[PDB]
């Protein structure tokens, strides 16, 4: 829910009706297919919330 | 508020319970069905009053 935006250096997801920028993660995004199909897709890291736990 | 048209159409698909990726994975087909459907309007109105 919401949309991807950039301040010119970083990419955030944010809700459609009130700017509240959030880190892009596997929790706030869903996957479908590879890069090749989509018009205007861009490259960024998507954070994984499990990795601090796998550090234990 | 400006927004790209293929992003407006993803919000519009998301409003009928169809997941956004359906648009982006089919944007060529959806654009051609739309442009073709607009073409039939002129043929219909030109064919009969
Ligand atoms: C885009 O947003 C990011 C995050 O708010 C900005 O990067 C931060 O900038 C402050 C102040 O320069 C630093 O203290 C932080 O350490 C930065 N964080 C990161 C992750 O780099 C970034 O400056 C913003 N871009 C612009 C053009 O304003
Ligand atoms: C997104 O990043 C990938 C790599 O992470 C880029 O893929 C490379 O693109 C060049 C030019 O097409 C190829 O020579 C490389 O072989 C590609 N590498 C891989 C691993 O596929 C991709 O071009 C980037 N996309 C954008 C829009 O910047
Ligand atoms: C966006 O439009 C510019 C021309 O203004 C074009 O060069 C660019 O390739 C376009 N990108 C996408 C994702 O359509």
């Amino acid at each position: 829910e919401g949309v991807f935006v950039s301040n010119g250096t970083h990419w955030f997801v944010t809700q459609r009706n009130f700017y509240e920028p959030q880190i892009i993660t596997t929790d706030n995004t869903f996957v479908s297919g590879n890069c090749d199909v989509v018009i205007g897709i861009v490259n960024n890291t998507v954070y994984d919330p499990l990795q601090p736990e796998l550090d234990s | 508020l400006q927004i790209p048209f293929a992003m407006q159409m993803a919000y519009r698909f998301n409003g009928i319970g169809v997941t956004q990726n359906v648009l982006y994975e089919n944007q060529k087909l959806i654009a051609n069905q739309f442009n073709s459907a607009i073409g039939k309007i002129q043929d219909s109105l030109s064919s009969t009053a």
